[PDB]
């Protein structure tokens, strides 16, 4: 009975509804970001599209961008994460409009808790049901990765995933530090996690159902997505390899 | 904005072979007082679309930033570089912003040079866009290039080429005169530095001290600031 | 001192209907005071395939109302699936108008069309949205011209020998010679003049240069 | 402008001229002047012809709503309240109406002048516009209840006539409607008033008329 | 329940807090309207403590205005504030044109507001049935009953409240369109009687006409409830 | 009770319109007929006393002067419905000084019907039926909305408790081809087979909208007598 | 320009106006309509100014004392009758003002006949006689000179005589038709005086 | 200017165990015309609070409605008569309420501050509230000048009610004779803490 | 899951939002639509519902712009004020700009538009499923759903049966690209056809592409087509 609003605690003090929240991002398309020596690598890999054969190549994309320089992706449901980014995009356009410059990472991260937190204290509102990435680069402060959790909590990481199989992604993306790892060399290492990890995935699905992004020294450390050209070598040595 | 303080002086913007060429010295007069001597009237919006403005300097700098932000929505949305706002586009909502102000009884004291290239079919400068870092020149068609005029009262239209305060009389006169369809650099150049020297002759509130900015297929280029020749 | 929110833009627009058809000739300079902005400023602007808008006064609120009205079609059309005809577009220009009774559009209109029953017309407006019907107008700089012009050759009362047997050619020759004189006596009439001719084929568009001083 | 109406043995005379004009301008001379308010009530326009125009054909809605939801035809007598408490609602804001409604109703033949000002008054011979006083005078002078109807038509034409002929805001055409009890008839629908300058006033036309 | 739906549509299509305003209806005292000519007699049930209550307090026959008139029958303080609110109405109308409002406007009125307070988020439904009495534009005598649902219908004589499908089916057979006055407030007192008990306390009578409502005085009751008294033996 | 008025049902249906469905059910039966001549609309009068002012309970009304309609379910709903398209049907003449087409006026009708929805007010669904006919620039035509938002156009269609039977008779007599007489004749004969009446004047109400004055008009006796004369 | 006139006695009150429709130059009337506004329960609102604020004034005031009297099924007390009107123009006072002139009349069990002066600024007291209008200059001391307590109705019409004949004959507007409300003895008249 | 369009003058004045408030009786029109000679400026809020409103009759009567409001409230609600300075203290509050659209009036309030020892109490005001207290006396109204005037010369500490009344009568009569937009009657009280005497005097009608 | 399915902002132990769901299981029950395209064109065809012998078919198809269009499967009321909002937006940048709307700018406010709906308890999922076919640039079909997610298709389809249809087009997909404007009118009814005969009455269809604004086809041609299919 205690699990039928998020406004309630149970007699453990545990709010259920958050909870449920989880398990649903847990089941969702699996997203990660990873910091590397010179620039941070994000990935979505779209496992639940499988089935669906008739969806336009790499039109579905969760990797989003703010302000050129600040990545923001998500696992979870795609209308309540394009709220956030909405909120996001927004808080960047007064942070400019009030001081002229762009807003920092760790405000806009905190900012944006709060507007996932807020949602989870009323009896009328339903809670966003998404975990949120979002994360930088820059040639003197490195990288800075952020996981904004459904309950508002954000933590800061060197790498992190979200979604399905996110345990086994985990587990091998930590058999090896990628802070003296470029990104060109990582993306091999991320394809072959995608095959050993992800059961649904498979050799003729890697090029159209995962989206690349990065911010490195080679975009001049902004917002691109990776080409083709650089991504097909790179998966076709994880396919040769595996 | 009740009336202007501190005010700049005339705009010039023409089309070329290559592009656009747009040109303001940098100076903001406080009245009769020549305050400012540096102060750049020229931005940019995108690598395909710069602003110039005559009049008040505190509500240009509003919709610099206006501008700013308009341009950091749209790259924020964009997936190719057909999506990027043209500069039709931006002189169409100054255009609506001004119409609205001028319905409110609050203007803004200005006269406004929106410029650039309409046409994505020249270069690939807006497929990797950098707002933070900076071959030949390709002859774009005059169809292609844009050139649009505002003003308080928000009367918009375009042209081959715009003035915009005192160059309207001295500099627009020589223009209309001399102005030919695809001038190379150099003949674009010789044309804004005589009607700017004219301007520094009979323009009290003008300054000889010049900013040349272009608008071509490889995007926005600041020209070093230079004093007036002869 | 308080900033005043009106301009005149300058420039003509005469209208002259005939049994089954309408002429629209529009001036195309565009000026501020004793200077000139441009030399191409179309006034006349296309709402259906049977009817157009010319005005003359503040070209933002020109703009603006012509924009205004386009979409406002654009809505009847998709909603009530038919194009309005020159009556309903008339009756919604007098009402869009009179929307800002207190803070009106700078500008006054003429609104040519060619009906259901190919019979041409020509409304007028003034500012606030008092209309009427007419066989013959004219609104903008030049209109104090044209008017006396275009009422001895249409409706001849002075004239106890009346020749009211008139044809489309022989109204778009007057036409020319009205915006002509129009050109020759106002000041911020000149340049080119945009004559649209609506008939039961549609619209058709030509262009006569005008003296540019 | 000058309109006029008068209540008559046969129901209501009502006449106008056709004049608009701008300052000294005579912007047009085939202003309809007159307008159907419903099948029985008619309504003059003098002052400002945007605000006549709108809200007579706003006041007509009103009707039309009121006749459908009651299944019944409204007196001159309401409409005239109606429009003249929408008119007085706006007061301050410089709308410009002079008007006559008049019509006929369960209640007989009735007649009401109201103005911007929330001016509503009821009686049986109005005149509004700037040639008002002349009409007045010339009805004054020759009203009668039991003129017939071809002697009233005959005398608001001529009051228009001296009316158009002493005001300058004034001219272009005639038009002479009448209401009955079952609706209204347009007597004279266009009269150019030059013809009757030369038909009252100066009918020998071999010299230049001294006033 | 600022704007919660109260009123909403059972399985079977029925708006359950409507029939349950009907059922408050039917616990009301009985009313009784009848037509004729150019007036109208209107009859209600009082029921009264003797010797304690005040019997003036307690008005069921109620002059909406100049010339309309309205009993009723259900809860009495959702009449009060109903009848305030058609007063309103009444001089509203009567400002907003020159006029004094017709019987027919005003009963559409009364139908107005019951419906749309069966359609509206946090309002309960009027628990009252209405019967209106008054004249036309065109001075034509109407009756209009009203229920808690916002139908309304124009009745030559009819009943609302306790028991007055037994009152209908007596009116059904005992109206003979035009009376007289005296038979028309006769035909109305046994008709009311026909359920309510056999006493002059029990049961106000008035009669409208075009220049005001008129209640009867209480010895013309006393006479036609001994009248009555006498016909049933 | 428990649910909602906007909630879902496990079929995607919401609760409160399905039940609405149920309230026009119930109502006296009426008939609409459209034929190139015109539309007509007949409808039952249950006529439940003998002292009720017969004129006073109105099943078919005028939306303008060229739309007609015949309504079912409950009537003040049904009434509050037929007021709005009045008003709005004045304004679009008042704004476009023309006649509305009949597509629009039963739109703006089914528009206000699911406003409790909140999409983008009344609380519930409003449970009435219309058949809205009427005469427009495409001639004459005959529609019908319910309680769910959909607007259907008929050649011919039925409303109110022997919907099922006069359908029926309305799919085997109804020809496309038929004149404005037949379409009387047809109306009352359906009316007359489904009433439990010996179909006299002053016990059915007809209304018809013509392509010669577009204009609505309401039988009187004469008419009536006229046409049940003229019945097999 | 609208001159109205009172006189309160101990048996009656008695309230009279020229009955001229004034636009711009011309009588659009002269017998008008639009000054006496007369309330249920012997009560009356004479109003004087600018005819379209008199009619919404009148109109106004005359709709929310019936409204009372229905409400409540009695008759309203002159004094609150009086005191109401005056405390709703003073509410207009300061937005959007009713520019009208008041007398206000009737007659009580409680309080007897009564007499109210109210002018366009709202300001009002009881008063045995009073004047409204250009024309009261020319009208007040007539009123009172002759005026005494225990004056006949008929006494009063004579006062008011006098009153319509100085306004004849020295007033620039000649007025010249008045109309009169007379209230005694439980019955309110109507009189119409030329000359 | 708008203060002469009625015209109109209250004084209030102190004695031993006693104290009084006076004003003219006059209401004009267009600052000329004298169209009653009954307007009593004087208003009794209770036994022991009197207020002399002077300026713009609409004014007056709106104030004093207000003021019986307020008063009739508080007393109601605690079961006492309102303290006369609570009353001062809310009169200025009220008058500063509207201190941008003020009420066109000069009060003054005259009365017996209880402590039983009934102490005299006098204040005089402006249009928005400011008040300042006073043991001697208090004026406000068109005639102030000459009321000063007349008060200043002629008060005399600690007298009893015949003396005040003919001190307090005197200065009004003679201020007012030097006024030509105040007069026409004379109202003045006289209140005791066991009573009080209205009078009105024998004044000019000029 | 009774408990879980009460009220739209209750998630099940799953991690469901159960009147989300009911609202997508609304769009199965509406009459099957299918949407292809080639390299120019984008054919939308559709099955009209006919609830009658006497009835008219439901229009199923309605034009949003000169070159955008949509089919709706689901609650028609909620559809018709999607339709009126999109229509708006499309004619409001066509105002303030001088310039077509950007079609995945207006498919994005579309799906916020459907998302704001989910949040509130006051408010109910629209019940009912858009595809979008347009031209801008280039050919594309988008797909909106209740639950405020949107995605763009080569080729799709839904409504009753429309999995028949989604065999088809699985196996055809390949030849659309390089399809004429014929053969892929042909392919789109043969795919719809799948679904069930097919009449000029109960089918709707339309084309937009390249010089081609959208225009439902007429009833002769469509005689042909389907003449030709059979
Ligand atoms: O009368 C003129 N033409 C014919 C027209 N008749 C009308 C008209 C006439 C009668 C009625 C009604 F009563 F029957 F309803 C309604 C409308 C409007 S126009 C011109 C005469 C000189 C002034 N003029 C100009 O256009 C001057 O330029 C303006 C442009 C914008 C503002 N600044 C100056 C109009």
């Amino acid at each position: 009975g205690y699990d039928l609003s998020v406004s309630t605690f149970s007699p453990d003090g545990r709010l259920y509804q958050v909870e449920y929240i989880y398990k649903s991002i847990n089941n969702n398309n699996t997203a990660l970001c990873l910091e590397c020596k010179d620039g941070i690598i994000c990935c979505c890999i779209n496992s639940n599209m499988d089935k669906n054969k008739m969806i336009k190549k790499n039109s579905y994309n969760r990797i989003y961008h703010v302000n050129n320089n600040i990545i923001i992706t998500y696992s979870g449901f795609d209308g309540d994460a394009r709220n956030i980014i909405d909120r996001a995009r927004s808080e960047a356009n007064t942070y400019y409009y009030n001081f002229h410059t762009n807003i920092p990472l760790h405000i806009l991260v905190n900012r944006i808790s709060l507007y996932i937190h807020a949602y989870t204290l009323y009896w009328h509102m339903r809670p966003f049901a998404a975990s949120i990435i979002i994360s930088s680069f820059n040639e003197k402060d490195k990288g800075d990765i952020y996981c904004i959790e459904p309950n508002g909590a954000c933590y800061k990481y060197s790498g992190i995933v979200i979604g399905k199989n996110k345990e086994m992604f985990k587990t091998e993306i930590e058999k090896k530090d990628y802070k003296d790892i470029n990104v060109r060399d990582a993306i091999e290492d991320i394809y072959k996690f995608i095959l050993t990890s992800d059961d649904h995935m498979n050799k003729n699905n890697l090029q159209n159902l995962v989206n690349f992004s990065w911010i490195c020294k080679e975009s001049s450390y902004e917002f691109q997505n990776i080409h083709e050209e650089i991504l097909t070598p790179a998966l076709n040595k994880a396919v040769e390899y595996i | 904005t009740l009336g202007p303080v501190v005010t700049g002086t005339s705009v010039i913007a023409i089309k070329y072979k290559h592009g656009i060429m747009i040109a303001a010295d940098r100076k903001a007069s406080y009245g009769s007082y020549a305050k400012f001597q540096n102060v750049e009237r020229i931005f940019k919006i995108n690598n395909k679309t710069v602003m110039g403005f005559s009049g008040e300097l505190a509500d240009a700098q509003y919709l610099h930033e206006l501008l700013t932000r308009k341009n950091i929505n749209n790259l924020s949305e964009k997936k190719r570089k057909e999506d990027m706002y043209t500069p039709q586009h931006y002189h169409s909502y100054v255009s609506r912003v001004f119409y609205v102000r001028k319905n409110r009884i609050d203007p803004l004291f200005n006269n406004i040079i929106i410029a650039g290239i309409n046409s994505q079919k020249y270069d690939n400068n807006d497929d990797n866009v950098l707002l933070y870092t900076n071959e030949e020149y390709k002859e774009i068609h005059k169809d292609d290039l844009y050139i649009g005029f505002v003003d308080m009262h928000g009367t918009n239209f375009c042209d081959d080429y715009i003035t915009t305060g005192y160059a309207r009389y001295f500099a627009l006169t020589l223009l209309r005169d001399h102005y030919k369809d695809n001038m190379t650099e150099e003949e674009a150049r010789i044309l804004i530095n005589e009607c700017l020297r004219i301007l520094y002759f009979r323009d009290a509130t003008s300054s000889n001290f010049i900013q040349i900015v272009k608008v071509t297929s490889k995007g926005v280029e600041y020209e070093e600031p230079y004093i007036l020749p002869c | 001192k308080r900033w005043y929110p009106y301009i005149d833009n300058g420039g003509t627009v005469i209208g002259l209907t005939g049994k089954d058809y309408v002429i629209l000739a529009a001036d195309t300079r565009l000026s501020l005071s004793y200077s000139i902005y441009t030399r191409f400023c179309p006034k006349i602007s296309k709402l259906t395939d049977k009817c157009i808008i010319g005005s003359s006064g503040m070209q933002s609120d020109i703009k603006t109302l012509h924009s205004l009205l386009q979409k406002k079609i654009q809505l009847f059309v998709l909603e009530h699936s038919h194009y309005p005809d020159i009556h309903v577009i008339a009756r919604l220009l007098c009402v869009i108008l009179y929307s800002r009774r207190f803070f009106p559009y700078y500008a006054f209109n003429i609104l040519a069309g060619v009906d259901e029953n190919n019979k041409g017309v020509l409304y007028n407006y003034d500012s606030v949205g008092s209309y009427c019907e007419a066989t013959h107008s004219c609104v903008g700089s030049g209109s104090q011209l044209i008017l006396p012009i275009l009422d001895n050759r249409v409706e001849q009362k002075n004239q106890l020998i009346k020749n009211t047997n008139f044809n489309l050619g022989d109204d778009i020759n007057f036409v020319k010679d009205a915006i002509t004189s129009a050109t020759e006596r106002d000041i911020y009439t000149g340049d080119k003049t945009l004559i649209y001719v609506i008939d039961k084929m549609g619209i058709n568009v030509n262009t006569l240069d005008l003296k540019q001083d | 402008t000058t309109t006029l109406a008068f209540k008559f043995k046969d129901g209501i005379i009502v006449a106008v001229d056709s004049r608009a004009s701008m300052g000294s301008f005579i912007s047009s001379q085939n202003v309809e002047k007159i307008i159907e308010i419903n099948k029985n009530i008619l309504g003059t326009m003098a002052g400002g012809a945007a605000d006549c125009l709108y809200w007579e054909k706003y006041l007509g809605k009103i009707i039309k709503i009121y006749e459908l939801r009651n299944n019944e035809k409204i007196s001159v007598r309401a409409a005239s309240t109606i429009l003249s408490n929408i008119l007085y609602q706006y007061k301050g804001y410089g709308l410009c109406c002079g008007i006559i409604l008049s019509g006929y109703d369960h209640t007989g033949f009735n007649m009401f002048y109201v103005d911007d000002s929330g001016k509503k008054v009821e009686g049986n011979l109005f005149s509004c516009g700037s040639g008002s006083t002349y009409a007045y005078s010339i009805l004054d002078s020759a009203y009668d209840y039991n003129l017939n109807l071809d002697q009233a038509v005959e005398l608001a034409r001529n009051a228009i006539y001296h009316a158009t002929f002493r005001d300058g805001g004034s001219g272009g055409k005639v038009r002479v409607f009448h209401i009955h009890k079952n609706g209204y008839d347009k007597i004279i629908e266009g009269e150019d008033v030059f013809d009757l300058h030369y038909h009252y006033t100066n009918p020998e036309q071999k010299d230049q008329y001294v006033m | 329940s600022y704007d919660r739906a109260i009123t909403v549509f059972s399985p079977d299509g029925h708006l359950l807090q409507v029939e349950h305003a009907l059922e408050a209806v039917k616990k009301g005292g009985c009313a009784v309207a009848i037509k004729s000519s150019n007036f109208a007699v209107l009859a209600v049930e009082k029921k009264n403590i003797p010797k304690l209550q005040n019997p003036k307090t307690t008005e069921k026959l109620i002059k909406l205005d100049e010339h309309n008139c309205l009993a009723f029958a259900g809860l009495n303080a959702d009449a009060r504030v109903l009848v305030n609110k058609t007063r309103l109405e009444c001089q509203r109308y009567y400002l907003n044109m020159d006029e004094p409002a017709p019987v027919d406007y005003i009963a559409k009125y009364v139908a107005k507001v019951q419906q749309k307070f069966t359609h509206r988020g946090g309002v309960r439904p009027f628990g009252i049935a209405t019967l209106i009495a008054g004249f036309k534009n065109n001075k034509e005598i109407c009756i209009y009953q009203t229920e808690p649902s916002g139908i309304y219908a124009a009745w030559k004589a009819q009943a609302i409240g306790k028991n007055a499908k037994i009152v209908q089916e007596f009116l059904e057979k005992n109206y003979q369109e035009n009376m007289e006055q005296k038979d028309c407030i006769f035909l109305a007192l046994k008709a009311i009687f026909e359920v309510v008990e056999l006493s002059s306390k029990n049961v106000e009578v008035a009669l409208l006409t075009e220049k005001d409502l008129t209640f009867i005085e209480e010895q013309e009751i006393n006479s036609m409830v001994e009248l009555i008294d006498q016909e049933r033996t | 009770y428990d649910r909602g008025v906007n909630t879902f049902s496990p079929e995607g249906r919401l609760f409160q319109v399905e039940y609405a469905l149920g309230a026009i059910k119930l109502g006296s039966t009426a008939v609409g007929i459209c034929v190139n001549d015109g539309v007509i609309l007949a409808s039952e009068r249950r006529i439940s006393s003998t002292l009720i002012e017969k004129d006073s309970v109105e099943k078919l009304l005028s939306i303008d002067d060229h739309i007609g309609c015949a309504m079912s379910g409950l009537m003040a709903d049904a009434r509050t419905l037929i007021d709005y398209a009045r008003v709005e049907c004045n304004h679009y003449k008042f704004i476009y000084n023309e006649n509305i087409n009949i597509k629009s006026c039963v739109e703006l009708i089914s528009e206000l019907a699911l406003d409790f929805s909140n999409l983008s007010i009344m609380s519930r669904p409003f449970g009435v039926a219309l058949l809205i006919g009427g005469v427009d620039k495409n001639g004459p035509c005959l529609w019908y909305t319910e309680p769910s938002g959909t607007n259907t156009r008929f050649s011919a269609a039925s409303i109110g408790s022997a919907q099922e039977g006069a359908e029926l008779l309305l799919q085997e007599n109804y020809k496309k081809d038929m004149t404005f007489e037949q379409a009387e004749i047809l109306a009352l004969t359906v009316l007359r087979q489904v009433m439990e009446d010996k179909l006299s004047t002053s016990n059915v109400e007809i209304c018809a909208i013509k392509k010669s004055d577009q204009t609505f008009y309401k039988y009187n006796t004469d008419d009536i007598s006229r046409i049940i004369d003229v019945l097999p | 320009m609208d001159t109205l006139i009172g006189l309160r006695g101990n048996n009656f009150v008695v309230l009279a106006a020229d009955t001229y429709s004034i636009n711009s130059i011309i009588k659009l009337k002269n017998d008008d309509n639009t000054k006496f506004y007369d309330i249920h329960g012997n009560k009356c609102l004479l109003l004087g100014g600018s005819i379209g604020d008199r009619l919404q004034f009148g109109e106004f005031i005359r709709k929310n004392v019936h409204l009372y009297q229905y409400q409540n099924n009695t008759d309203m007390f002159v004094k609150s009758f009086a005191f109401f009107t005056r405390k709703n123009l003073a509410y207009y006072l300061r937005r959007n003002p009713f520019e009208v002139n008041c007398l206000i009349a009737g007659y009580d069990k409680k309080d007897g006949y009564q007499l109210y002066w109210c002018d366009y600024l709202s300001n009002m007291d009881s008063v045995n006689k009073g004047a409204h209008g250009y024309g009261a200059y020319l009208v007040s001391a007539i009123l009172d000179k002759y005026y005494h307590e225990n004056l006949t109705v008929d006494e009063a019409l004579d006062i008011f005589k006098l009153c319509f004949e100085e306004l004849k004959k020295r007033f620039l507007l000649t007025q010249i038709n008045y109309e009169l409300r007379i209230m005694y003895d439980n019955k309110v008249e109507t009189q119409y005086v030329t000359v | 200017s708008i203060y002469n369009y009625n015209g109109g003058c209250v004084l209030g004045m102190s004695g031993s165990n006693c104290v009084a408030i006076a004003c003219d009786l006059r209401l004009g029109a267009n600052t000329f015309t004298t169209v009653s000679t009954k307007f009593s400026k004087i208003f009794k809020m209770n036994n022991n609070v009197y207020v002399g409103l002077s300026g713009l009759a609409t004014d007056i009567q709106t104030l004093y409605e207000i003021l019986r409001y307020r008063v009739n409230l508080y007393e109601v609600r605690q079961d006492a008569e309102m303290d006369v300075e609570c009353f001062a203290n809310m009169l200025s509050s009220i008058l500063y309420s509207n201190r941008f659209s003020p009420y066109f009036v000069n009060p003054i309030v005259v009365g017996f501050k209880l402590k039983v020892n009934y102490e005299p109490y006098l204040t005089a005001y402006d249009l928005i509230g400011a008040k300042c207290e006073t043991r001697d006396f208090v004026v406000n109204g068109v005639t102030s000048e000459q009321l000063f005037g007349m008060c200043e010369s002629l008060y005399v500490k600690d007298q009893d009610e015949n003396g005040l009344f003919e001190t307090i009568s005197q200065c009004l009569l003679s201020a007012l004779d030097r006024d030509c937009i105040s007069g026409w009657g004379a109202e003045v009280l006289v209140l005791t803490p066991e009573k009080i005497i209205k009078k009105k005097l024998k004044a000019r009608m000029d | 899951r009774n408990l879980y399915d009460t009220d739209n902002i209750i998630y099940s132990p799953e991690g469901r939002l159960y009147q989300v769901e009911y609202a997508s299981e609304a769009i199965k029950q509406g009459t099957c639509a299918v949407a292809i395209k080639s390299k120019d064109y984008v054919v939308v065809s559709g099955l009209k519902k006919c609830i009658s012998k006497l009835s008219f078919p439901q229009e199923k198809i309605f034009k949003i712009d000169d070159y955008i269009g949509i089919s709706m499967s689901g609650i028609t009321s909620d559809a018709k004020v999607l339709t009126k909002f999109m229509q708006n937006e499309c004619l409001s940048h066509k105002f303030l700009y001088n310039e077509n709307i950007n079609i995945e700018s207006l498919v994005r406010s579309v799906a916020d538009k459907y998302q704001k709906n989910t949040q509130k308890s006051s408010k109910r999922a629209f019940g009912v499923g858009l595809m979008i076919a347009a031209y801008h640039n280039e050919p594309c079909i988008f797909e909106t759903r209740p639950n405020g997610s949107y995605f763009e298709y080569d080729a799709l389809s839904f409504g009753a049966r429309s999995h028949a249809s989604k065999t088809y087009l699985e196996k055809n997909l390949h030849l659309f690209e390089e399809c004429s404007l014929e053969e892929l009118i042909l392919h789109c009814l043969k795919a719809l056809k799948c679904s069930l005969e097919l009449t000029i009455s109960n089918t709707a269809l339309a084309v937009v592409g390249k010089n081609h604004p959208w225009q439902e086809i007429s009833s002769l041609q469509l005689e042909e087509y389907l003449s030709k299919v059979k």
